[PDB]
């Protein structure tokens, strides 16, 4: 939870989970819009054919 | 090379030089002196007994 880091912590240290989240939530962001990818290459193939 | 060099002077007492640094809480850095939490720049900090 983003906000009782925000909360708890002291900015200093907040920062580092705050980038350690962002690096995490992009990752999976990634990961999602790649498969995303993939998959309508898949479905492109077939309503071409 | 740099285009501001702001040299600040004061005195405090020894138990309160750990709070002369950025990301800092105390008596000192919250109501007398507060640096930012990117301060970029050097703190010295010598005994005057």
């Amino acid at each position: 939870v983003l906000n009782d880091i925000l909360s708890r912590l002291d900015p200093p240290e907040a920062e580092v989970q705050i980038d350690r989240l962002i690096t995490g939530r992009l990752q999976s962001l990634q990961t999602y819009v790649t498969q995303q990818l993939i998959r309508a290459a898949e479905i492109r193939a077939s309503a071409n054919l | 090379c740099f285009t501001n060099v702001y040299a600040d002077s004061f005195v405090i007492r020894g138990d309160e030089v750990r709070q002369i640094a950025p990301g800092q809480t105390g008596k000192i850095a919250d109501y007398n002196y507060k640096l930012p939490d990117d301060f970029t720049g050097c703190v010295i900090a010598w005994n005057s007994n």
